[PDB]
């Protein structure tokens, strides 16, 4: 079998950081539309690979629903 | 001995209150950029280089 797959994986000197670069571009990307419902300051991203976090601090206490709102 | 006029009486009381145990839940609160943060003496604090 052939299929068409014009995309990435592993396997190259390029992938791993590339990426992580993608991976970065995408949470900012997407961490600028929750700015539309919530106010917060990035504080720190991190990319490695297979995972990624972000942490974010708001002008309030936590509560449930945020949490809930924010995945949704 | 019981006599049920003299032993009634009108209780008063306010209508339809309600009461908020804590206090600070309701205030949201932020820092200016702590780069710029400044103390009593209108003089910056971690200014030197």
């Amino acid at each position: 079998k052939k299929i068409q797959y014009g995309a990435v994986a592993s396997g190259e000197k390029q992938t791993k950081a590339a990426n992580s670069i993608a991976n970065l571009a995408l949470i900012k990307t997407v961490l600028s539309r929750i700015s539309n419902k919530y106010s917060f300051a990035t504080k720190i991203i991190r990319v490695d690979g297979d995972d990624n976090y972000a942490v974010l601090q708001f002008n309030t206490e936590v509560t449930k629903q945020m949490v809930q709102d924010v995945s949704n | 001995q019981f006599d049920f006029r003299a032993s009634m009486h009108m209780l008063t009381s306010n209508l339809t209150f309600t009461v908020y145990s804590d206090l600070l839940a309701f205030v949201s609160a932020d820092t200016v950029e702590p780069i710029n943060a400044v103390a009593f003496d209108n003089m910056r604090i971690m200014n030197e280089l």
